[PDB]
Parts: structure tokens; C-alpha cells; sequence
């Protein structure tokens, strides 16, 4: 329903955030290995 | 009515899994960073001694 | 009156404490990096 | 019939599980916010630390040129 | 039912908004870390340079 559209967005929105955090994990791990 | 709620429920679970994993990353980040922060505290303390020793020597 | 080998004894004993505090600095920081790269690679292979 | 009862009972069953799922999500997101906020605070505070460290490195560099040039 | 829909969709919308904040936080962290990573590389080079100069100055001086 209309609620399926609403939900579908969030799904995609979260997926993005995850990929962003992932890069952030990469960076912090590099930051750890330097310290 | 049932078939729609069924399929909707499935997507809810999908969303739960993502948020869960995302959350776990956020937590791991905080702990991991907090740990690193304490190593930095050391380096700072360490360097500040070296700096003071050098300054004292010139004087 | 002069009874002072006890100086010599407890002097050496301090330095033994100091030399094994060096081996606390050395050993427990060796296993510090141990447990840090464990945490690293752990997190790596989960993501 | 109990057939009606129970296929209906399933509907409510599933709906309720979905509700409790959203309840969870809410708490997970809120907790991630606390984690996020925390992380930012630490990073910002560590910012001041690192800046003072680099300032330390620069001070030492100053005292090298001053000590060598002056007390040669 | 539709009391369930009400509460459910309320939560959903509440989450989406907060997820927006997480996005903003995520990006801020990204930039913060990048800046600090560069800073660490400069401190590593300055430390190394200062250690070489201190080795030379000390050795020659006394």
C-alpha cells in the first residue's frame, strides 16, 4: 500500500547510511593502525 | 488482506536487519574510537614531557 | 655504631622492583598490541 | 469455525509482531544516536588534544633553530 | 487493523526522521576523521624529522 512506498524509501535510506558508515569504519581502522 | 500484510511483514524484517547491523556498526565505532582516544592521551602526555625537557635544556 | 648493609639490601630490593616494573611495562604492552590487532582483525572479518 | 478463528488469529499475530518490531527499531535508532553523539564529543575533544600536540612539535622546532643559532 | 496502522506508521515516520540525523552525523564523522588522519601523518613526519635533528645535534654537541 501507500505504506509500502513509505517503507521502501526508508529501506533504501538506511542502506546508504550503512555504506557511509562502512567507509567510516575503514577510515577509523586506518586511524587505529597509525596510532 | 492477509497476502498484503504477509508481504509487508517481510519488508519490515528486512528493515530490522539493516537497522540492527547499522546500529552494531555505530556501537563498534564508538568503542573502537574511545579505545583509540586513550592511546592518543598517552602520546600527548609523552610529547609534552619531551617538549618541556627541550625547552629547559635551551634555558 | 654502624649497622648498614641493610641500606645495601633494601636498595638492591627496590631496584629489583624497578627492574620487574620494567618487565611489566614491556610484557603488558606487548600483549596490548596483541589484543588490539585481535580487535582490529576481528572487526574486519565481521564486516 | 476454528478455521476462521485461527487464520484471523494469525493476522493479528503477524500484525502484533510487526508492531513490536517497530518498537525495537525505535530503541535501536535512539541508542545509535547516543553512540553517535558520544563519538562526536570524543572526536572533538581529541581535536583539541591533537592540535596542542602539533603545537608541541612546532615549539620544539622553534627551540631547535633558537638553541643552535643562539648558543652555538 | 487501523489503530495498528496508526501506531505502526507513526513509528516508521519517527524512525525515518531520526535516520536523517544519523546520515548527518555519519558525514560529520567522515570529515572529522579525514582531517585527523592527515594531522597524524604530519605529526609522524614532524616527530621523525625532530628525532633525526635531535640525534645529530646531540651527537655532535655532546
Amino acid at each position: 500500500l501507500g505504506s509500502n512506498r513509505r517503507l521502501q524509501q526508508t529501506q533504501a535510506q538506511v542502506d546508504e547510511v550503512v555504506d557511509i558508515m562502512r567507509v567510516n569504519v575503514d577510515k577509523v581502522l586506518e586511524r587505529d593502525q597509525k596510532l | 488482506a492477509l497476502s498484503e500484510i504477509e508481504t509487508r511483514h517481510s519488508e519490515i524484517i528486512k528493515l530490522e536487519n539493516s537497522i540492527r547491523e547499522l546500529h552494531d556498526m555505530f556501537m563498534d565505532m564508538a568503542m573502537l574510537v574511545e579505545s583509540q582516544g586513550e592511546m592518543i592521551d598517552r602520546i600527548e602526555y609523552n610529547v609534552e614531557h619531551a617538549v618541556d625537557y627541550v625547552e629547559r635544556a635551551v634555558s | 655504631g654502624s649497622k648498614l648493609p641493610d641500606a645495601a639490601k633494601k636498595m638492591e630490593e627496590a631496584q629489583e622492583a624497578l627492574r620487574q616494573a620494567e618487565e611489566e611495562r614491556k610484557a603488558k604492552y606487548a600483549k596490548m598490541e596483541a589484543e588490539r590487532e585481535a580487535v582490529r582483525q576481528g572487526i574486519r572479518d565481521k564486516y | 469455525r476454528n478455521e476462521l478463528e485461527e487464520m484471523q488469529r494469525r493476522a493479528d499475530q503477524l500484525a502484533d509482531e510487526s508492531l513490536e518490531s517497530t518498537r525495537r527499531m525505535l530503541q535501536l535508532v535512539e541508542e545509535s544516536k547516543d553512540a553517535g553523539i558520544r563519538t562526536l564529543v570524543m572526536l572533538d575533544e581529541q581535536g583539541e588534544q591533537l592540535d596542542r600536540v602539533e603545537e608541541g612539535m612546532n615549539h620544539i622546532n622553534q627551540d631547535m633553530k633558537e638553541a643552535e643559532k643562539n648558543l652555538k | 487493523g487501523s489503530a495498528r496502522e496508526n501506531e505502526m506508521d507513526e513509528n516508521l515516520e519517527q524512525v525515518s526522521g531520526i535516520i536523517g540525523n544519523l546520515r548527518h552525523m555519519a558525514l560529520d564523522m567522515g570529515n572529522e576523521i579525514d582531517t585527523q588522519n592527515r594531522q597524524i601523518d604530519r605529526i609522524m613526519e614532524k616527530a621523525d624529522s625532530n628525532k633525526t635533528r635531535i640525534d645529530e645535534a646531540n651527537q655532535r654537541a655532546t
